[PDB]
RNA sequence: UAAGUGAUCUAGAAAG
């Protein structure tokens, strides 16, 4: 009702923040605002905006948000059907362009799973500028988006999946290893 | 500072640009006033004794 | 003439909208963009340096200025603020001036009046970071992001302008419905509220319903950031069921629970479909009008309420650039969904497509309609639509939109069903 | 549909190349305006004639 | 003309704030300097020496009254805020006079001149900005102390340097520094 | 109204005229300290980025410590004082070049 | 190391 009943985002956060509910609901109250998100026919830039607020606001949100990323990729992606699951995607991304820390856990894990990165690949894509993009995913640890080492042809089928969705350096990679 | 409208009618004709029909207002000493409420009578109770 | 020429492209196979055959054509005239819309055109003009200072020193020959009172009696955009609103530069409130009077130059007068009043000058520069304009109803303001300086998180009614080659989000937009707009709207609300002493508080309710929808659906995303249209709502909201109230003779606010007005009429009530109940944005309007603004202290919104959160139109709208992007795809969709069937000949099902559905510009469903093949030959209809006004007393509210052409493009049904949840559930009702 | 004119609009104007480039001072103007009374002072015989050419 | 800048020394500034031999005898007790610097010293408002080598033979330093005029036009009127300047030293390190000699240019030239050495002086010296701070007393109860605490923390600069008891009574008579 | 914020008057407004100030602005606020990891990468991109005088301040120093010293004993008359000066002038000019 | 305090309009009777 709250996320419903609020013009912007901005007030739909601050509405949820008055609320003021214990450490253990918060995760609760993200997973639903997710839902909420993922009901609407496409990606709306509120439930972002809500999200950043949140965010912002204090740590335990924070990890709330995280945890509830850990869930999505891990255990409640294969659930969606198409469309919801890139509209999930674009908030991810949105949520990761900025706000987020690019902390992330990725031949067997590829389906809906797939596809749902690689509509947060494009989302970050469009927020931020290609090799910028590039530059910033190099600058945190990151080893499951691209994992450097060569591992015996196992990156091969990330350079695949890259280049179903335009993009860069995996051809770099494939060149270090051979 | 944030200048809140709690300054601007404490000093209004600062504060406040442009003020109309406004009045002056008060400016004050603190007042140290204990009243016993035990039934007991002159004692030196909420405060502290001099040095010498 | 060349120019127009260029614009439209050779007669073989011209250009579609503000796209060119070269982009060295495209750089080597000043102007760059032209859009005329129902007499009110938009001009595009892309300078160089010494191409302005030349325009300049030609309109001050024209008309001197030693007093400098080019900035007086310009017209900008008050409805921005004075920081993101056009700023008053010598040489750039002079290099618009110039451009103006060069275009009304290029017009003879009798032929048609194009006045300073009427008109405006936006002008992006090293000193100007924002291009402003009016189109449609819409206050339009692009900031390209490398201009901006600390490129915040996304807010909403803003757009982010897209880079087609990059596909980078390179620009914002950002979104005012323009106080004419407004103004259109209050007055709207106060001709539904007038002539209605009879009528059934239902019928009342049913016009109110169809003017906000007319509002929201026509600048959904373009809503949020203006507070007095918002402000409007809220106190035509509020009218509107004072009217009712009135009827009844009273008014008196515990004797009118939100249930009576939102309820929808399948459980008896009046079945508004409020915009009413948001916390408005407030903010300084010492530093709101002035210079720049932020998204702080809410204001009431309109009732009390007993924590009863009643559901807001918008959020039940899909705001206007992700209902462009979501086109862009599904028609794309469509395209190669046909040209698989084609490669595998068949007639492309409507079933399969389901989905998509009503999802789209036009939506998807007006491609399987059960009587498209005459509306194909329907051609020059929205302008027609726009021109009813002028031929009816009581017009259309839903002139920029048309059902058969575009399909619904938007669906409420959602709102009702959520609306009698926030209100308890039935059994509170 | 207008907004979607619009929107079109402003990623033609994003789109335009070097458009918000402001190095060598390439300032960008955009003119708006109405033109008033157009309708109300058109002659008869010109649009006639104007008509006759289409 | 090329003039340096330097920091004086605080409780020597404290010191002013609160003849010339005597005056670099004084300077001397102060701040234990140099006697040529004294001897060469004559400031306003802050300091300002002359401290070449070529000065003591040459005429052309010497009558300096007009020169130091100049010199407090820059003083009032700043190079960072067009603010007045503190807690500054300026001794001259080289004048460039030309041959030619006219009462008109040569003392106008020198006034604007004299500012802008001095600006040079600062700017290259690390300037900063000086705001002042009030001292101040506040005289609350014994128990909103911790109040008075949260409120100074929540001022950017703030100080409670004591909070000393009134006796006989409940007041913390706290003193403090808070920036104006 | 009270920080400048509040609606003018609760009249018109057809609405309580009441004022929640928002949890989003103190978000906005802070970000500096949290913004801040933008402004860092920034930083860390663009990270790594007179001898006579003195001789002459010695000399002058030197100069009035013999005035002194002639203050001090025997020299009332300028003549030898003067003397005295200019001989350790030249020293001081000879030993620096 | 520091989030989350407060701002709450109204308000009916006659005749037409
Ligand atoms: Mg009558």
């Amino acid at each position: 009702l709250v996320l419903k009943s609020s013009l912007s985002g901005d007030e739909a956060a601050h509405k949820l923040l008055k609320l003021k509910i214990a450490n253990n609901l918060k995760k609760s109250v993200v997973d639903i605002i997710i839902k909420s998100s993922l009901q609407e026919s496409t990606f709306s830039k509120f439930y972002s905006i809500l999200s950043e607020r949140m965010i912002t606001f204090h740590r335990s949100w924070q990890t709330a948000y995280n945890e509830t990323f850990e869930q999505n990729y891990t255990q409640d992606i294969e659930d969606y059907e198409t469309d919801q699951l890139r509209i999930l995607g674009k908030f991810w991304g949105h949520l990761i362009s900025y706000e987020f820390l690019p902390m992330d856990c990725l031949e067997e894990s590829c389906p809906q799973g797939r596809i749902f990165i690689k509509f947060l690949f494009q989302e970050l894509v469009n927020e931020l500028g290609l090799d910028e993009l590039q530059l910033r995913l190099n600058s945190s640890k990151l080893d499951g988006m691209f994992p450097l080492e060569g591992d015996a042809e196992h990156i091969r089928y990330s350079i695949n999946f890259f280049t179903a969705i335009g993009l860069g350096l995996l051809t770099e990679d494939m060149r270090s290893r051979l | 500072v944030p200048i809140r409208s709690e300054y601007k009618v404490a000093f209004p004709h600062l504060y406040n640009s442009r003020p109309r029909s406004v009045r002056i207002p008060w400016y004050n000493n603190p007042v140290s006033c204990i009243i016993q409420n035990d039934e007991e009578y002159d004692t030196p109770a909420l405060f502290f004794d001099p040095s010498l | 003439q060349e120019r127009a020429t260029d614009l439209a492209g050779p007669a073989n196979n011209p250009n579609e909208f503000m796209q060119f055959k070269s982009k060295e054509v495209e750089k080597a005239h000043p102007i760059r963009l032209y859009t005329r819309y129902l007499d009110r055109i938009y001009m595009l003009f892309h300078f160089e340096e010494d191409e302005g200072e030349e325009l300049t020193d030609e309109y001050l020959a024209e008309n001197p200025d030693p007093n400098f009172e080019n900035s007086i009696g310009y017209n900008n955009r008050k409805c921005w603020p004075k920081d993101s609103r056009m700023r008053l530069i010598r040489q750039d409130v002079n290099l618009g001036r110039a451009v103006f009077w060069e275009i009304q130059s290029r017009v003879p007068t009798s032929l048609t009046s194009i006045k300073w009043e009427n008109a405006f000058v936006s002008v992006y520069s090293k000193n100007n970071p924002n291009l402003l304009f009016s189109m449609c109803g819409f206050e339009v303001r692009i900031l390209p992001r490398q201009r901006m300086e600390e490129v915040v998180s996304n807010d909403e009614g803003v757009w982010d302008l897209v880079d087609e080659r990059t596909k980078q989000r390179t620009a914002k937009a950002y979104l005012k419905v323009s106080e004419e707009e407004i103004k259109k709207f209050d007055s709207r609300i106060r001709g539904i509220l007038m002539a209605s002493g009879s009528t059934t508080f239902t019928k009342v309710a049913a016009k109110w319903n169809t003017s906000l929808i007319s509002l929201f659906t026509y600048f959904r995303e373009a809503i949020v950031a203006t507070e007095p249209l918002l402000d409007i709502l809220v106190k035509g909201e509020t009218r509107i069921q004072n009217r009712v109230k009135l009827g009844l003779n009273s008014k008196m606010p515990t004797r009118f629970p939100p249930a009576v007005f939102y309820t929808p009429k399948e459980l008896g009530g009046l079945g508004m479909i409020s915009a009413s109940h948001i916390l408005i944005p407030a903010s300084d309007l010492s530093w709101s009008k002035q210079t720049d603004t932020g998204i702080t202290h809410f204001r009431a919104g309109m009732t009390h309420e007993d924590e009863k959160l009643i559901p807001t139109i918008f959020r039940y709208i899909t705001t206007w650039e992700n209902e462009f992007l979501d086109s862009q795809r599904v028609w794309a969709e469509y395209a190669t969904k046909r040209q698989e069937a084609i490669q595998q000949n068949r007639r492309l099902a409507f079933e399969e497509l389901e989905g998509s559905w009503d999802r789209g510009i036009p939506r998807i469903s007006t491609l399987f309609q059960r009587d498209r093949h005459t509306l194909a030959y329907d051609r020059g209809h929205r302008i027609r639509r726009e021109f009813k006004q002028y031929s009816l007393e009581r017009n259309s509210p839903f002139w920029w939109t048309n059902s058969h052409h575009d399909g619904k493009l938007w669906n409420l049904n959602a709102y009702r069903t959520d609306v009698i949840q926030a209100l308890g559930g039935i059994e509170t009702i | 549909i207008p907004p979607l004119l619009v929107y079109k609009w402003t990623q033609g104007i994003n789109n335009l190349s070097e458009i918000w480039d402001v190095s060598r001072g390439q300032s960008a103007v955009l003119l708006e305006t109405t033109l008033g009374e157009m309708a109300e002072k058109i002659d008869f015989t010109l649009l006639n004639r104007l008509l006759r050419l289409i | 003309i090329s003039v340096a800048a330097e920091p004086m020394d605080s409780k020597m500034i404290q010191d002013l704030s609160r003849p010339r031999k005597l005056s670099k005898i004084l300077r001397t007790e102060y701040g234990w300097d140099s006697l040529a610097s004294r001897n060469v010293w004559s400031f306003y408002n802050l300091i300002n020496d002359t401290l070449p080598d070529e000065i003591s033979p040459e005429l052309l330093s010497k009558y300096k009254e007009q020169i130091i005029q100049g010199f407090y036009w820059a003083v009032k009127e700043g190079p960072l805020a067009e603010e007045p300047i503190y807690g500054v030293q300026y001794k001259l390190l080289s004048i460039s006079v030309p041959s030619d000699v006219n009462i008109d240019v040569m003392k106008s030239q020198i006034i604007p001149l004299m500012k802008k050495a001095c600006y040079v002086g600062l700017l290259t010296a690390i300037p900063i900005l000086l705001e002042p701070i009030y001292e101040v007393d506040i005289t609350v109860h014994a128990p909103l102390l911790p109040i008075v605490e949260e409120l100074m923390k929540k001022r950017r600069g703030s100080r409670i340097y004591k909070t000393i008891k009134v006796a006989g009574t409940p007041l913390l008579e706290v003193r403090g520094q808070v920036p104006v | 109204s009270y920080n400048g914020i509040g609606l003018k008057s609760a009249k018109g407004s057809s609405t309580s005229g009441h004022v929640q100030r928002s949890l989003a602005s103190n978000n906005r606020r802070r970000p500096q300290g949290s913004q801040q990891q933008r402004q860092q990468r920034q930083n860390a991109i663009k990270k790594a980025s007179i001898e006579t005088h003195m001789e002459k301040r010695e000399i002058e120093v030197q100069v009035s410590e013999l005035r002194d010293r002639l203050e001090e004993e025997e020299t009332l008359s300028e003549e030898q004082i003067d003397k005295k000066c200019e001989a350790l002038r030249a020293k001081l000019t000879n030993e620096w070049q």
